[PDB]
RNA sequence: ACUGAACUCCUCACACCCAAUUGGACCAAUCUAUCACCCUAUAGAAGAACUAAUGUUAGUAUAAGUAACAUGAAAACAUUCU
């Protein structure tokens, strides 16, 4: 019974570990996990938490690039909010449209 | 708490202790060598020495005669106590008894000891002897002693 | 080189051992009867030139092996590891015997031999060390003495307390190694072949060959250390428990060469002395 | 009071194999120089003591035969003489216990 | 009942090649149906376990337990048979490789209690087994030093892997 | 359960796909019976499918032994030395065909828990993370609070 | 392998020789330290407020009466200073405590019954091993060179002192004797309960509070008696007559030091600050020093005028 | 903003989470009829399946090597003594 019930907990703990490791790497790069994840989503990069943790552990330069992209998009969003209006959209803020 | 208590609690009481010691000591006087439980022999050794002293006191001493009459349940041993043992130890002042531990009793594995009057006619016990003076350590200590004597 | 000398000496020793053991092939049976007080009448049917008094003790019991230091074979003292050569009478001698004199002398010689080995292997390479003799001083003297001639470079150097402690540490290292005292009765010719690079050992071998009727000499090895023995030695260095190179004294006739006498004192496991008694023995041995 | 639960074999092994339970090795054993049998250092040798006890039993049986009855303890010293032995001047005036064997070497 | 211990002495090994280490002799002996508790016998077996034959005999000669005499007799018989039949050169060159006590066939009796009630006694019997191996007793396992202990710790540290990742 | 069962890591016998794919299955021994309802499906498989399977998989030697048997069996021997014995007792032709195809497509590695769904011999290309990655270096390598 | 004692391998001739030699060495070592001030003594600073000097290790000889000039009896215990020497000194920094520490050893014992390390330490110090070593907290002003002997005159009459010792061990004692519990009545139905403890706790907590008074070992622990008056000093035999009782049995070693009570904080002005030095020989002390109120033996019978 | 279910989506597969009760599909072993012939098949039967009834019998544990029990002393083992 424990083995059957442990699959849900295995998935939950895997996601928790991935989130913890992503938080560690983002803090190393000066970002917070919510900011990194949300801004990557806004950049339209759909890397999941498992892959993000793998990149953090094994591809530190790629993860630094991703963190830089997330901070770039975060600052673009801040600029848009500050200068709210019809100002030109941020370069990375632009969203590719699929039909 | 038994601080300073010098007498073992033996037998069925004080009287029974005295009687057990008396029987052991009568056997010791008769045979000149008795094997018995270690504690009982240890307790009776002092009484054996005291009987030797009372025998030294002499036949004419009424107190010594009464002590011997009490302690020797077999009256034939009182002449022995006064005419064989005390004359034997007249030169000595103490240490009339030799007590040595014996391998534990086969029945109940009790700590046993053999107690004998020194100078008895019986075969000598396998007494423990100190290491010979000719051993390595003893010879080195003899060298020490000789060096000190030469210095002084 | 000292290493080459040790290697070649050990090689010659091993060749002599092989020749001696091959001289008597097969297994000739010799009867040795225990003439000792305890376990009387036991006759051992041993292999000639292979079996030893230690093998006799192993047949008897472990206590014999642990407590027996020497073996009187037909009335003569023998090393516990010296192979027997004929049917005979054997009696094991321990330290605590009524008259341990022979065992004391054997232990004393063995301690001197260990001191000599430590002396030879302690000094640095640049300094030459030549062991001259192990005087057969009595036990009453309070210290076993080993005579050595050091390099002329050190003609004014006296070992310090730290140097003596290092010598004791080396001796205790040997004791921990627990090496047997291998023995051989080897002809003076082979003895001279082994010790051709030491005039002192050569002349000592000559004296021994003159003393004995034949030219047979007692050659002993602890480990990689060949030496000439005045007599039988103890089974193993582990017999020693307390061992101290007490001091060193230069002999008065210094004009020919500096004969420096290393004086030490030791006691076996069977006769351990308390700390204070040992300290007094050290003080008396330092003389 | 009664046990509330059965104690497991693991707990029982712990308790009964704790070194406090285990038998202690004795290092006071030594070989008797006289006969070579094992003896504890403080205790007398069993073999030698049995020799002495058997000789004492023989001597005491001879003593009883000579006494001839209870309450006949002598008023003089006693000396044991073996075959081929005659009383000495000191032995004169002492009750002689004759043993029909050679004097033991240990006996003197 | 099982009697494999006795049969263990009947195994015959093939002749050893000249360039092969000499196989130490093994002698299996046992005593069956000893009027003694196996629990009590276990302490004696553990005591003499791993020791040389002479040391085991010395300890047993001066131990006060009843089983000590029985084990001493068994060990003496084992030594005698090892010398006579198993080609063991020296009596003293044997050590107790194995020593255990086994439960024997016990008998049930009745113990009368105070109020017409009773308990079931067990007349306990035990077996005793010994394996004697020729050669000096193996040296006791030395306690692990601080150096080896730290080496083990550092090996544990080095064995670490990045768990739950690529 | 995983704790009560051995486990291994995802792996291939000899890097089976790098240079060329090699069918790990090498031997298939079908113990069948002339008589017995248990091996009816095995008999039909031997009649109608075993030849086609043999010519489809030329790298596998198939030994069909028809002997009195109560439980017809198929023994698959793989290149790595693994031997897997399966019972084709009272199995239809389709079931036997699927089992044989699964054995053919399966490697010889033990069917136990696999710790990771992936196995990389070169997990890092940019350098595995260590604490000193993403840590700036200071002038003359001065540790904090160092005076000189 | 087998354990050994110093007499195991010594012959009949060598046993007495070794005894005599070692006793002579011990007494020679003890005498060699009788002149401390003539052997590079450490600086002798004057007494200052807040200074704590070293104490002694005495031996409880017994008790006796002692009457004061007001016709009042006082039970006074005898503490003999038997071979008391300073052994070790550790400074404030070395010991890490608030005060320096002096080790003091007392009642020389056999060298054959001491550990090898202790024997080495005492050999280096030049003194025979002592039965007990106790640590006294002192200020750096009172540091004394190791090996210096201490004497009963280190204290003086009228001083107040603290004495620490192991109490008489009474073994595993019942609750009634150990804690003075009232127990249960002897009669009126009491079944097998006359000296047992009552309820050990309450039902609610379902346990026994730590520190609950229960039957167990009594005595054989270190206890201190504070503020005992020093009625008298016998310099010839090095004896201190300490007011009242002291913990421990007769012939027990008691650690004696100046009282810590606040009332007696700074009364060490006139006492020998580092320690009394007989080698100084400024004025040979009388055989007996008495407190002012003590009815000295040899004095006229007191009359209450 | 993010975290967060077995909710939902995603890749593949799906009869595969309610007590009493009810319907159904299979089935271990045994015997019988035919098969089969290193363990079986199709059927017919039935003393046809036990982690549980202070269940019954037997074995062995736990409590536990615990509670309890026993032999007056010496000796020549004649005998004497308490
Ligand atoms: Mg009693
Ligand atoms: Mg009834
Ligand atoms: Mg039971
Ligand atoms: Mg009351
Ligand atoms: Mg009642
Ligand atoms: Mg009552
Ligand atoms: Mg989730
Ligand atoms: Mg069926
Ligand atoms: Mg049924
Ligand atoms: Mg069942
Ligand atoms: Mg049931
Ligand atoms: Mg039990
Ligand atoms: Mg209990
Ligand atoms: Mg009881
Ligand atoms: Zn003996």
């Amino acid at each position: 019974v424990k083995c059957t019930k442990a699959r849900y907990l295995k998935k939950k703990n895997m996601r928790t570990l991935w989130i913890n490791r992503i938080t560690a790497a983002s803090q190393e790069h000066g970002l917070k996990y919510p900011a990194l994840i949300g801004n990557l989503v806004k950049c339209q990069v759909e890397l999941n938490r498992k892959v993000l943790a793998d990149l953090a552990i094994y591809e530190p330069k790629t993860f630094k690039s991703l963190a830089a992209l997330a901070s770039r998009r975060r600052h673009e969003g801040f600029a848009a909010a500050l200068g709210d209006g019809k100002e030109p959209e941020g370069i990375f803020s632009r969203v590719v449209q699929y039909h | 708490i038994s601080h300073g208590r010098v007498f073992r609690r033996m037998g069925l009481g004080p009287e029974s202790r005295i009687h057990l010691l008396r029987n052991l000591l009568t056997g010791l006087v008769r045979h000149e060598r008795i094997e018995a439980p270690w504690a009982r022999v240890d307790e009776m050794r002092g009484y054996a020495e005291k009987l030797i002293d009372y025998g030294k006191l002499g036949d004419t001493n009424e107190r010594a005669m009464r002590m011997a009459d009490f302690w020797l349940t077999e009256k034939d041993l009182i002449p022995k106590l006064f005419q064989v043992l005390a004359p034997r130890y007249k030169d000595q002042t103490g240490g009339y008894t030799r007590m040595l531990q014996i391998p534990n009793r086969s029945l109940d594995r009790a700590k046993m000891a053999v107690i004998e009057y020194k100078g008895n006619c019986l075969p000598p016990l396998p007494l423990p002897r100190r290491d010979s003076h000719l051993t390595l350590l003893n010879q080195l200590l003899q060298g020490l002693r000789q060096d000190l004597r030469q210095s002084q | 080189s000292p290493t080459e000398l040790t290697e070649m000496r050990n090689d010659l020793f091993n060749k002599e051992k092989a020749r001696q053991l091959s001289l008597t092939p097969r297994t000739e049976k010799i009867e040795v009867k225990h003439v000792g007080k305890t376990d009387p009448g036991t006759v051992f049917v041993m292999n000639k030139n292979i079996s030893t008094p230690y093998s006799c003790a192993m047949h008897l019991s472990e206590w014999y092996c642990r407590k027996s230091i020497l073996a009187l074979v037909d009335g003569q003292p023998w090393d516990m590891y010296k192979p027997l050569t004929k049917s005979c009478e054997i009696k094991f001698l321990t330290f605590k015997d009524c008259d341990p004199g022979e065992v004391n002398k054997a232990y004393w010689r063995s301690c001197a031999m260990m001191m000599g080995c430590v002396i030879e292997r302690a000094f640095k390479d640049e300094y030459m060390v030549n062991l001259v003799r192990a005087p057969e001083v009595p036990v009453i003297s309070g210290a076993f003495c080993y005579d050595v001639v050091l390099d002329s470079k050190l003609d004014e150097w006296m070992p310090t307390k730290e140097n003596l402690r290092s010598f004791t540490k080396d001796a205790h290292a040997l004791i921990y190694k627990d090496l047997p005292f291998e023995t051989l009765e080897v002809e003076a010719k082979v003895a001279l072949e082994i010790f051709q690079h030491s005039k002192y050992k050569v002349d000592f071998i000559e004296e021994k060959a003159s003393q004995n009727p034949e030219r047979i000499v007692k050659l002993h090895r602890i480990g990689d250390f060949i030496d000439v023995s005045e007599g039988p030695l103890i089974p193993r260095t582990s017999i020693c428990f307390q061992y101290e190179v007490s001091a060193v004294h230069n002999l008065q006739p210094t004009q020919p060469s500096l004969i420096r006498r290393f004086q030490g004192v030791s006691l076996p496991v069977h006769l351990r002395a308390h700390f204070t008694i040992w300290d007094k023995l050290l003080e008396r041995s330092r003389k | 009071a009664a046990p509330k639960n059965r104690r497991t074999i693991e707990v029982n092994r712990c308790r009964r194999r704790n070194p406090q339970k285990l038998i202690k090795v004795k290092n006071n054993i030594d070989v008797c120089p006289e006969c070579g049998h094992l003896k504890q250092k403080h205790v007398l040798c069993a073999y030698c003591y049995e020799k002495v006890c058997k000789e004492t039993a023989e001597i005491r049986r001879q003593i009883g035969k000579q006494e001839g009855g209870p309450f006949k303890a002598p008023t003089i010293e006693t000396v044991v003489l073996y075959t081929g032995e005659t009383p000495s001047e000191q032995d004169q005036g002492k009750r002689i216990i004759e043993r029909d064997r050679k004097r033991p070497s240990w006996f003197t | 009942i099982s009697r494999k211990w006795e049969k263990k002495n009947k195994i015959v090994y093939p002749p050893q090649l000249p360039g092969e280490p000499r196989r130490p002799a093994e002698i299996y002996h046992c005593r069956r149906q000893i009027k003694y508790s196996k629990d009590k016998m276990w302490y004696l077996a553990k005591l003499i376990r791993g020791m040389s034959i002479d040391q085991a005999l010395a300890q047993l000669e001066f131990n006060d337990k009843k089983g000590a005499k029985i084990i001493k007799e068994v060990l003496l018989e084992a030594q005698d048979m090892a010398v006579r039949d198993h080609n063991v050169e020296f009596r003293s060159n044997l050590y107790i490789a194995e020593s255990t006590s086994g439960r024997g066939q016990c008998l049930k009796r009745i113990r009368y209690h105070g109020r017409g009630r009773f308990g079931i006694m067990e007349k306990v019997y035990c077996h005793y087994f010994v394996k004697l191996v020729e050669g000096p007793p193996p040296p006791p396992e030395p306690p692990k030093t601080a150096v080896a202990h730290a080496k083990e710790y550092i090996q544990q540290l080095r064995s670490r892997t990045i768990v739950h990742t690529l | 359960t995983a704790r009560g069962t051995p486990s291994r890591f995802l792996a291939s016998v000899l890097h089976n796909g790098l240079g060329r794919y090699v069918q790990q299955l090498q031997r298939l021994s079908f113990s069948v019976s002339r008589d017995g309802a248990s091996s009816r499906g095995a008999r039909e498989f031997v009649e109608r499918e075993v030849i086609d399977f043999a010519r489809r998989n030329p790298g596998v030697v198939i030994y069909v032994n028809s002997r009195p048997c109560c439980v017809p069996r198929v023994v698959a021997e793989y290149l790595n030395g693994a031997v897997r014995e399966e019972s084709i007792h009272c199995k239809s032709v389709e079931e036997i065909s699927t089992l044989v195809q699964k054995l053919a497509d399966q490697s010889g590695l033990d069917v136990i828990r696999i710790r990771k769904p992936f196995h990389t011999d070169n997990p890092s290309i940019q350098g595995q993370w260590h604490p000193f990655t993403n840590k700036p270096t200071t002038f003359r390598g001065l540790r904090p609070r160092e005076v000189q | 392998k087998s354990g050994t004692w110093w007499d195991e391998h010594l012959s009949e001739e060598n046993v007495p020789f070794i005894k005599q030699l070692v006793s002579d060495e011990d007494k020679a070592q003890l005498a060699s330290k009788l002149c401390p001030l003539k052997d590079e003594p450490w600086p002798i600073h004057p007494w200052e407020p807040g200074s704590f000097r070293v104490g002694l290790i005495a031996l409880k000889l017994g008790m006796m009466p002692l009457w004061t000039k007001d016709g009042q009896k006082h039970v006074v215990t005898l503490l003999q200073v038997q071979d008391c020497h300073v052994l070790k000194y550790t400074s404030k920094e070395n010991c890490n405590g608030k005060m320096a520490t002096l080790s003091v050893g007392g009642k020389t014992v056999s060298r054959f019954r001491k550990a090898t390390s202790i024997l080495e330490f005492y050999r280096e110090l030049g003194l025979p091993p002592k039965q007990t070593v106790k640590i006294f907290n002192i200020t750096d002003n009172a540091a004394i060179k190791p090996g210096t002997p201490l004497y009963a005159a280190h204290f003086r009459p009228g001083q107040y002192v603290d004495v620490t010792a192991k109490t008489i061990g009474k073994g595993f004692q019942g609750v009634m004797k150990r804690w003075g519990f009232k127990g249960q009545p002897a009669t009126h139905g009491q079944t097998k309960t006359h000296r047992r403890p009552g309820a050990v706790a309450t039902g609610d907590i379902g346990r026994v509070w730590p520190g609950t008074k229960m039957p167990g070992k009594m005595g054989n622990i270190y206890r201190t008696e504070y503020g005992l008056k020093v009625w008298r000093i016998n310099t010839k035999h090095n004896i201190i007559y300490v007011n009242g009782s002291v913990p421990g049995h007769k012939n027990c070693l008691v650690k004696v030091k100046d009282s810590k009570l606040p009332a007696y904080k700074d009364l060490g002005k006139n006492l020998p600050f580092p320690t009394y030095f007989p080698d100084g020989d400024e004025e040979e002390l009388p055989e007996d020093l008495y407190d002012e109120n003590v009815c000295q033996p040899g004095a006229p019978s007191i009359t209450f005028a």
